[PDB]
């Protein structure tokens, strides 16, 4: 049993700029727990996996 | 919709309004009704129930118990059902009371955004306030009965 | 063939195609965008303040002559700017042929209502009023039709909970039926079917 | 490049002074003192100190093909390993095991003349930049396996390789490395990986053996046969060796037949010689004549099947044969008459691939069991016509989704059965229909 | 033996809808236009 | 259940998931024998609706 | 360098020439179907899933190790890459068990999905009535996983992260073709701080979470977003919460802190939530017993034990307290006009006033890109683990070079240890030894020491002449300064101002003594006076209980919004995911209300108001997720030898509190002695 | 028949020990010479034949001594042993004949031959005779098939089988007398019967159409 | 069912259309004698109310034959139908069809 009626509710969003006003339209308590995520640039191929005088040589295979 | 053009029917016509005409409207669609009843006891073809697209319709038990891609589409056809594609429509039938009309618009999820259900009985409870003015209270209780309105799909 | 796929018809794509660019070029000020989708039907998006003359036109051309409107439909959309949208469906019986007129609308921002042009509107957008809460102005009757007399807020807005706020009971030291605050027995379980992997790449453009 | 044109219109049976391996069959002494008189190891010293771009140019306009199954050009493949590099060494790498069935040759090679193996190390090894030369053998083959360890010894105490080669100051030490019993091993990439002391488990394309190789080494894999043939082609001149069979199809190939034949043996012949002549003058026909003939495997288990109709017409080379639709690949022949069921024959192919798929990718690791058991169906008679499509399907699943050739040498002969031979597949299930409805 | 999905499925050959006035744009770069045929009711 | 008498249901959770009104709620855990079992298994029969999704 | 322009779905982008046609996809928004590829595992190809065809080449290419090149057009949509996929994965779908319904990966398992989606509708496998699809056996691989190995699907991403990042290398791949098993050939345990991510690298679920046996489903779970509090890492977590009960914590990704990785140790201790719970609030009557009562008999019993108390109070601060407790109990115990505080885990002298003594001040996502780091006395494999992960991610990659000080032991890489004597220590700050002028010739250099070094008092010298050291090694936006903590409230309570000595409180003497979440056992009932009374906040039962004359219950981490300060310095707050059991409340409502019955109120009444008092405090604990560059950091050598407390796993499972309630670190303690004494009667 | 996951038997355990000789270390630092330093892992493929050259078949003692020789972990070299089919995990007998089935020695009659086995040995393939002398178990192909039929007992190919032949090499091992390997038929390795259709003639030798400025 | 069928873009069969017609033509006859019952209560005839019901109750029979509940179906789905009409149905429908004439 829950006596909570907004615990349930997910409201989707594209930006959390309009999300924030909205909640400043509804006056909600708003906050951010996280921004968005930045891509950060990882090379992968095949290559370093077999490799000469490396510590990153594949043990497996 | 749905082989009403392989089946061959008439289409009653009142002519005066009243509930006298609608109740002899009422009384043709049963008998053309019995006549497209008698149509397809007629004429039915051997083949399938259901469309085979598996991500839509569910499988059967034989290939649930046999075959493996069918337990995954059935787990994920009654865990999470399947994907209708965003956009939106509108379908009407013909219910009896009126044109049953849905509109569904859906943003790709696997739970439709909007669905809204045309009442056939709205606009003749909106019309009742003209229609039923200026009669007796008798003539007010069958106006109400030859609008047809169950209010469950008025109040939706 | 293809059994499964579904067959459209080409004639009505036509007919439609050609209509629509008809109903944009009679219009340019308050059709916004004309659209065709699949299925077969034309959508034309259209400005606020061109809610009542472009119905009023589809009422009254002779190539558009959309006698009946059969409902009024409206979508709550929270992330757009103007939140909520109105989707007005008419039907044709000289040409035999349907078609939506879909507007925007903000909390506070009025509609000119459709009253006199199609009549069904006077309880179709008392529904819109109860459901969402746009005011219709030049409205002969507005009041909320479906839900209670002492309610508050709007229900199919989608900043509304599912099981509303309060809940309903009968007291016997006051004789009457009075409103307590909302607790579930069994609470909502909500289930996260939000598909992982996407399925349809003809729709991230 | 730019290999001379051959302007012969009939090729006939190679000249025995054009043999390369003169002592094939086991007639002289496979030693170095019956090496040197045979010819070999003659002015190795010569053609080591004229350069490596010498010999990539000859080996170019010898229009030398790899004879492993690739079909490849063998002088782009020593060309692409003459740029510099730095920081690493550089390693020839011979294969021999042949695990594709009907193949013999290069086994006699080993066990009967070694030293042409090992000058043709020297030789790649000089023209190539590498400064050492790993020889890989089946763990079945151990007498030869015996026999090229005592040859390269005889070759170190002679001094003809190790730290001072002929004379050259070239630095060449060659080693022989012992591999367990596995098909897949003869894959480049695999028999790099069991080189390391992995597993057999084949590597990715996007990587290439002269990128990145043995021990991360720039490295390349050549066959018996065509190091082999490299010093008489480096002693006796390109345009002698593209003087044999068609343009792009130059040389002579060590043809071994097998299966229903009265004299099955391994002879050398020119490229583009007639199939027909081929058994017919030196493996003495085919059991029962040659209107007893039912299909014949051009090149091991690799290549599809040919029936009689195309076989009546066909040459020996890469192009004609691709032309019609099998490819020559390793040049094993297979004989089968008509008292020969032909679908036993393929489902122990396909037991074979399935027994020798090495497990690491998706389609080979599932498919081919999935082609072995619709196999043992089609033997025992179980299935119904519409599975054979099917099955087609199953190897246009297969053939160019996978790591190695082995999925497409898989989804070859299964193909090249049901294109040729699908009428006896239903014939052989409607007479286990009439014998199952009684 | 024949059948694949990807020339059976019905819901990945949907499309967004088409901008008509964006469409005559690209394609061009008597009777009036009706929304169907004529249907008599009266 | 079964005719050697264990009883037939595994504990996935389908018919709760497809349960329209959810009426339904399993709650499980591993069994002492390792079996995949439920420990409760509860029906709303006022919430159900008798229309044979489970 | 320059960029290429490849044509991903007739879409033009521009990439770096080393990216693959998979991570090109992922730039322009398309996601190709994958079954092998992590990213942060190495590349295979044994799926075969994600084929697409490009134009003009004969076959379809692996989109995950396939580098571009310029020109290419990459047709993700294509016909012949929808058969490709199709064809492949019914290829992986031939001998798959019928296990669905019984499958705890079910509801999220990738294959599930990626039929529904890329796809083929039916089973083309007609060989199911006769000779049909293969069965192996299930290998004993751990406690903390179940094995059904007929669900594998041979995608290696089990064997490369155990050679790769948890070090060991015990899983491995036996047998060739159709009968190949991804399993140990012995039975084996596999045993790493590791393994639990291990059921979040396989796809399918052949490796299941034991503690996780077919509880609920993932559809019906919901997910909040939490911060694990037992390790120091402060890892962003998920915590899957279905009708008010805990169910399993799984890895939420920040690329900072902990990078979709968890340790064991966070992962299974979602059943110490369930048991040796405190429920009631209990007073030791003075017959000798401790009776459970009411919260507001409890209360002014404490009121009135603080009355009697009359100016000498103090508190201890433990592991398991959040910043909002600890920052209540400070405020009471200032309004009362008690000056002394503490903190379970010893700290230098004067090391307070400056953030540098006492923190990770190299990123932990920084520590990736490190060339060569010390250890002086800490075990980073069982103290802090995805530093570990990190460290071994410098060492594959960076060709990181490590010297570690003090006794042996594994660190699931190769490393020297230079001794045990603390005198070394020095000759690394002096110069003599080859390893300083190693860490001299390193381009990012780093030192990391164990808070237990800066337990002792004559080694927080050490503690000066390792700062010594950082003003021979700064580089620019590089603090090669670095003290990894244990518990997760020492860097919040330094944040505040607590003294950190343990031995602090027992010698001012109280009469009345706070304990908030203190259940190390460092102080006991003979240290304390007679006429002590012990008041226990926390909310786990243990020693620190035990000795407790009055016992208020608190609530767990998964049952408070609490903010947790980690090493490196990023305040991160939990959610409250699950209602506390009982009669049991959050901790600065239990202090708030005690001052509210003892007479002097704490000015905040609310949260907020609560977070306020906190930007009162510091600005940087006010925001989350964000962490601002430290400063830098700012001597008789004892010769005590360097001991490390984390040496084996059976110690590191018994940690924390959390750790020591729930049965299934005592089913990993018990498998570990099991397999040793069965190796020890083998041999 | 065959496993590829190990369990504690008192044939194969790794209670019971495995020491080189003496003369097997010396090949076995000679073995290791050949492989570059940092890279001896490829090592192990000729020294687990070694092993298989000493105790007759290969125990897991064989495998954790390789896997201390190498410095290496044991599952590797686990995961070696198990996916090559040469190294032999379960005992075997003295005489291991290894017989061949694939279709180019099949067209010969090999399944005669296998039957002749199975009929005087008296067990199928995959399984010891009872004295631990003679094996059946089925290699796939020899790598030499123009002699077919061929089988190979303890590395020693004999080829041109008749079931008589067979016969003979069974009544001459059983006896524990050693047999003439080869074909059975009076032909030399690869080469035609009767009369030589190629390489009759003596070979030209060395400086015989020389290259032009060589 | 029609307006998931057209946002799929899928199609039923000719057996599940002819299904769906004649169940939508049973359905109408249902909803009609609800109507004339109902409008016969309202202006006052009791006894064609009882005389339509019971032919009423004979197709929530068959109802209940083709789908399991007598009044909510479930049976009509997006995708053809949920199961198959059983045997014997056909004579059961016509003897009905029969006498509703003679009925009304
Ligand atoms: C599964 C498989 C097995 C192969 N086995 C062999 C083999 O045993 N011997 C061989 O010479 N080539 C074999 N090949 C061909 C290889 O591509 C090998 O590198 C070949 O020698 C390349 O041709 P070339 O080096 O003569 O130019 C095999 C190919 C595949 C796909
Ligand atoms: S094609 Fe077969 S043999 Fe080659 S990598 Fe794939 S599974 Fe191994
Ligand atoms: S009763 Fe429900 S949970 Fe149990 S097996 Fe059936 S669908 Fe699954
Ligand atoms: S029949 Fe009842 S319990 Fe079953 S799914 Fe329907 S509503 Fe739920
Ligand atoms: S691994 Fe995935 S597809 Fe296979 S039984 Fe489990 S949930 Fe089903
Ligand atoms: S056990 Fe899981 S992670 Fe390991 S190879 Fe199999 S499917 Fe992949
Ligand atoms: S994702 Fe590329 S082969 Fe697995
Ligand atoms: S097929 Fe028998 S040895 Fe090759």
């Amino acid at each position: 049993s829950s006596g909570d009626p907004l615990s349930n509710m997910n409201v989707q969003f594209g930006s959390p700029e309009e999300a924030i006003t909205f909640c400043e339209r509804n006056g909600w308590r708003w906050y951010v727990d996280g921004a968005a995520k930045p891509k950060k640039e990882r090379v992968k191929n095949y290559g370093i996996n077999f490799a000469w005088n490396k510590r990153t040589r594949v043990s497996t295979k | 919709y749905d082989a009403y053009n392989l089946v061959n029917f008439d289409v009653p016509i009142g002519t005066k309004g009243d509930c006298y005409d609608r109740y002899l409207c009422r009384v043709e669609e049963m008998r053309q009704s019995l006549r497209i009843i008698d149509q397809c006891l007629n004429q039915m073809p051997a083949g399938e129930i259901k469309t085979d697209d598996a991500k839509v319709a569910p499988p059967s038990r034989s290939e649930m118990k046999t075959s493996m891609e069918a337990l995954i589409h059935h787990f994920k056809l009654f865990t999470q059902g399947y994907q209708v594609p965003p956009g939106a429509t509108y379908t009407a039938i013909e219910a009896p009371k009126g044109e049953f009309g849905v509109y569904l618009i859906s943003d790709g999820s696997s739970r439709p955004y909007r669905c809204k259900i045309k009442a056939p009985g709205f606009a003749h409870l909106a019309a009742l306030e003209k229609i039923g003015k200026q009669h007796m209270l008798a003539d007010v209780v069958a106006i109400i009965g030859t609008l047809d309105v169950v209010f469950g799909e008025i109040d939706r | 063939d293809k059994p499964t796929v579904r067959q459209p018809d080409a004639v009505a794509r036509s007919h439609l195609s050609d209509f629509g660019r008809y109903v944009a070029e009679c219009l340019p000020k308050y059709v916004q965008k004309v659209q065709l989708t699949a299925g077969d039907e034309l959508e034309v998006l259209i400005a606020p303040e061109g809610v009542v003359p472009v119905l009023q036109f589809l009422k009254d051309h002779h190539q558009a002559q959309f006698t009946n409107l059969v409902d009024i439909a409206g979508v709550d959309v929270p992330c757009r700017k103007n939140r909520f949208e109105v989707v007005y469906n008419l039907l044709s019986l000289r040409y035999n042929s349907r078609i939506r007129v879909k507007t925007y609308t903000d909390e506070l921002t009025p509609l000119d209502s459709a009253c006199e042009v199609h009549k069904a509107a006077n309880w179709y957008e008392r529904e819109i009023w109860d459901m969402y809460g746009v005011f219709f102005a030049n409205h002969p009757d507005l009041r909320r039709i479906l839900t209670d007399y002492g309610f508050e807020g709007h229900p199919q807005r989608r900043d509304f909970p599912l099981s509303g706020y309060v809940e309903l009971r009968y007291d016997d030291e006051k004789k009457r039926v009075v409103c307590e605050p909302l607790e579930l027995a069994q609470e909502f379980r909500k289930f996260d079917l939000s598909a992982p992997w996407e399925q349809f790449p003809n729709f991230r453009n | 490049g730019t290999p001379p044109p051959q302007t012969k219109t009939k090729f006939g049976p190679l000249a025995d002074e054009d043999r390369i391996f003169t002592n094939l069959y086991g007639r002289h002494d496979w030693r170095l003192k019956g090496a040197l008189k045979r010819g070999d190891w003659y002015k190795t010293k010569e053609i080591v100190l004229k350069g490596a771009d010498w010999i990539v140019n000859e080996i170019k306009t010898s229009g030398l093909r790899g004879r492993g199954g690739a079909g490849f050009p063998s002088g782009m493949k020593w060309s692409f390993m003459n740029k510099p590099g730095d920081g690493r060494p550089k390693y020839l790498v011979v294969n021999a095991d042949e695990g594709e069935p009907g193949t013999c040759k290069d086994r006699e090679i080993m066990r009967h003349d070694p030293h042409k193996l090992v000058e043709g190390c020297l030789i790649a090894g000089r023209a190539m930049g590498a400064q050492a030369a790993y020889i890989y053998i089946r763990g079945e083959f151990y007498n030869e396996a015996s026999n090229m360890q005592l040859a390269i010894a005889e070759a170190y105490q002679a001094g003809l390789i190790g730290k001072n080669a002929c004379g050259t100051g070239y630095d060449f030490d060659v080693f022989m490395h012992r591999g367990a019993g596995a098909y897949i091993c003869g894959e480049e990439t695999a028999l790099i990986e069991s080189l390391e002391g992995k597993q057999g488990k084949p590597r990715l394309k996007p990587p290439f053996p002269a990128d990145v190789g043995v021990f991360g080494c720039p490295t390349t894999v050549t066959n018996v046969e065509t190091v082999a043939v490299a010093p008489t082609i480096c002693r006796r001149g390109g345009v002698w060796f593209a003087s044999f069979g068609r343009t792009r199809n130059s040389g002579t190939k060590l043809f071994n037949i097998s299966g229903h034949v009265n004299r099955p043996c391994t002879v050398e012949e020119e490229m583009s010689i007639p199939l027909k002549e081929l058994i017919e003058r030196h493996c003495g026909g085919v059991t029962g004549g040659w209107d007893n003939l039912l299909g014949v495997i051009p090149g091991g288990s690799s290549t599809p099947i040919i029936p009689k109709n195309v076989c009546d017409d066909v040459i020996m080379d890469f192009d004609g044969l691709i032309a019609a639709q099998t490819s020559l690949g390793t040049a094993a022949i297979i004989v089968m008459d008509k008292s020969t069921d032909v679908i036993k024959a393929i489902a122990r192919l396909i037991s074979f691939y399935k027994h020798e798929s090495c497990g690491q990718c998706t389609p080979c690791r599932e498919g081919i069991g999935w082609m072995n058991k619709i196999m043992t169906r089609f033997v025992k008679g179980d299935a119904q016509p519409a599975e054979i499509d099917m099955l087609w399907e199953i190897s246009k699943q297969i053939e160019g989704h996978t790591i190695c050739a082995l999925g497409d040498g898989a989804a070859w002969p299964v193909q090249g059965l049901i294109r040729h031979f699908r009428p006896e597949i239903e014939k052989r299930m409607q007479l286990h229909a009439k014998r199952v409805s009684n | 033996s024949a059948n694949y999905y990807c020339q059976r499925d019905g819901r990945r050959e949907v499309l967004p809808p088409i901008d008509l006035v964006e469409q005559q744009k690209q394609l061009a770069a008597s009777k009036l236009p009706t929304p169907g045929k004529v249907y008599a009711w009266d | 259940r079964y005719p050697s008498g264990e009883e037939r249901c595994i504990a996935c959770k389908l018919c709760e998931a497809i349960c329209p009104a959810q009426a339904i709620t399993i709650e499980a855990e591993e069994r002492a024998d390792g079996s995949r079992r439920t420990t409760r298994y509860d029906i709303d029969m006022t919430k159900c609706i008798y229309c044979g999704f489970c | 360098p320059e960029k290429i322009e490849v044509f991903v779905d007739d879409i033009p982008v521009q990439v770096v020439p080393g990216t693959t046609v998979l991570q090109a996809a992922a730039q322009i928004g398309v996601e190709i179907p994958r079954f092998c590829y992590h990213e942060r595992l190495a590349v295979a190809g044994n799926c075969r899933m994600c084929l697409v065809e490009v134009e003009k080449s004969p076959k379809p290419v692996a989109a995950c190790a396939m580098p571009v090149m310029k020109g290419w057009r990459i047709k993700t949509n294509s016909d012949l890459t929808r058969k490709a996929r199709e064809g492949v994965m019914e290829f992986l779908l031939m001998n798959h068990p019928l296990d669905c319904p019984i499958c705890d990966q079910g509801g999220e398992c990738d294959l599930q999905d990626q039929a529904m989606a890329f796809g083929s509708d039916r089973s083309r496998f007609t060989d199911i009535n006769y000779t049909g699809k293969r069965a192996v056996e299930d290998k004993d691989i751990g406690p903390l996983v179940k094995t059904i190995m007929t669900r594998c699907i041979h995608c290696t991403r089990c064997v490369r992260f155990a050679s790769e990042i948890a070090g060991v290398d015990d899983l491995g791949t036996t047998g060739r073709g159709n009968d190949m098993q991804i399993g140990t050939y012995v039975e084996k345990l596999f045993l790493t701080e590791l393994s639990g991510n291990v059921i979040d690298l396989c796809p399918v679920g052949a490796l299941t979470n034991k503690p996780y046996s077919f509880v609920a489903r993932p559809w019906e779970i919901r997910k909040v977003s939490s911060i694990d509090v037992l390790d120091a890492v402060g890892s962003n977590i998920v915590v899957s919460t279905r009708t008010n009960e805990v169910l399993r914590i799984l890895p939420r990704e920040n690329e900072d802190v902990n990078e979709e990785w968890l340790a064991d140790k966070s992962r299974f201790a979602c059943d110490g939530l369930k048991r040796q719970r405190l429920v009631a609030p209990m007073v030791r009557m003075p017959n000798g017993e401790l009776q459970a009562v009411e919260w507001e008999g409890a209360l002014i019993a404490v009121a009135k034990a603080i009355k009697a108390a009359g100016g000498q109070i103090a508190g201890i601060s433990g592991q398991l307290a959040d910043l909002e407790a600890q920052v209540a109990l400070k405020d009471l115990l200032n309004r009362l006009g008690s000056e002394v505080v503490a903190t379970e885990q010893g700290f230098i002298a004067g090391g307070t006033d400056n953030r540098a003594n006492y923190l990770l001040n190299s990123t932990i996502a920084g520590l990736e890109e490190a060339d060569a780091v010390l250890l002086v006395g800490t075990n980073p494999r069982y103290e802090a683990p995805l530093v570990n992960t990190r460290l071994r991610k410098a060492y594959v990659h960076n060709e990181l070079q490590i010297a570690s000080i003090g006794p042996k032991i594994d660190l699931s890489y190769d490393h020297e240890n230079l001794g045990a004597d603390a005198a070394l220590v020095k000759d690394v700050c002096s110069g003599a030894h080859a390893f300083s002028k190693v860490l001299e010739g390193a381009k990012k250099p780093a030192i990391i020491i164990g808070a237990d070094l800066l337990e002792r008092a004559d080694g927080a010298a050490i503690h000066a002449t390792v700062a010594e050291y950082c003003k021979k090694l700064k580089k620019p936006n590089w603090n090669p300064f670095n003290v990894l903590q244990t518990n997760a409230a020492q860097v919040g309570a330094l944040d505040v101002g607590y003294k950190a000595g343990a031995q602090t409180a027992v010698k001012a003497q109280p009469k009345v003594l706070f304990l908030l979440n203190a259940d190390a056992g460092k102080v006991t009932r003979e240290q304390l006076p007679k006429d002590c009374f012990v008041v226990y906040i926390g909310s786990h039962g243990d020693n620190g209980a035990s000795i407790a004359d009055a016992v208020l219950p608190g609530a767990a981490y998964t049952e408070k919004q609490g903010i947790y300060v980690n090493t490196e310095g990023r305040p991160q707050q939990t959610l409250p995911g699950v209602s506390p059991p009982g009669m049991a409340r959050e901790d600065w409502k239990i202090l708030r209300a005690l001052s509210e019955v003892v007479g002097k109120p704490l000015p905040y009444d609310n949260l907020d108001e609560l977070r306020n008092r906190l930007e009162d405090v510091a600005p940087h604990l006010t925001r989350l997720g964000q962490l601002e560059p430290a400063g830098d950091a700012g001597k008789s050598i004892g010769g005590g030898a360097i001991d490390i407390k984390l040496k084996e796993l059976r110690d590191y499972f018994m940690t924390d509190a959390i750790s020591r309630a729930s049965p299934t670190m005592a089913k990993c303690i018990s498998a570990v002695n099991k397999q040793q004494r069965e190796n020890e009667a083998k041999q | 028949d065959n496993l590829f996951v190990h369990r504690d038997t008192p044939e194969d355990n790794p209670n019971i020990p495995f020491e080189f000789t003496a003369e097997n270390k010396k090949r076995v630092e000679a073995i290791l010479s050949i492989y570059p330093e940092g890279h001896k892992r490829g090592a192990m493929i000729p020294l687990l034949d070694l092993a298989q050259r000493q105790y007759g078949w290969l125990p897991i003692s064989a495998m954790h001594k390789v896997a201390e020789i190498l410095q290496l972990p044991n599952m590797r070299v686990y995961e070696v042993a198990t996916f090559y089919t040469m190294f032999m995990r379960k005992p075997t007998g003295k005489y291991h004949i290894q017989v061949c089935t694939t279709t180019p020695c099949w067209l010969r009659g090999s399944d005669d031959i296998l039957e002749t086995c199975k009929k005087q040995l008296g067990i199928g393939v995959g399984d010891t005779t009872k004295d631990r002398k003679f094996t059946i178990s089925e290699v796939e192909c020899l790598g030499a098939c123009v002699n077919a039929p061929m089988v190979a007992i303890n590395d020693d190919y004999y080829e041109d089988l008749t079931s008589k032949d067979m016969q003979d090499i069974l009544n001459d091992l059983k006896a524990d007398k050693i047999s003439p390997p080869g074909p059975r038929n009076g032909r030399f390795a690869s080469e035609p019967k009767g009369e030589p259709t190629s390489l009759s003639e003596e070979p030209k030798g060395p400086g015989f159409g020389l290259q032009a400025g060589l | 069912s029609l307006a998931v069928e057209k946002l799929l873009n899928i199609d039923v069969p000719l057996r599940a259309k002819y299904i769906r017609t004649l169940f939508a033509e049973i359905t109408r006859i249902l909803n009609h004698i609800m109507a004339v019952g109902t409008h016969a209560l309202d202006v006052g005839a009791l006894t064609p109310f009882f005389w339509l019901f019971e032919e009423r109750e004979k197709m929530m029979e068959f109802y209940e034959r083709v789908s399991g509940a007598r009044m909510h179906a479930a049976y009509i789905r997006p995708g053809g139908v949920s199961l198959d009409m059983p045997l014997g149905l056909m004579d059961d429908i016509y003897e009905f069809a029969s006498k509703f004439a003679e009925r009304l």
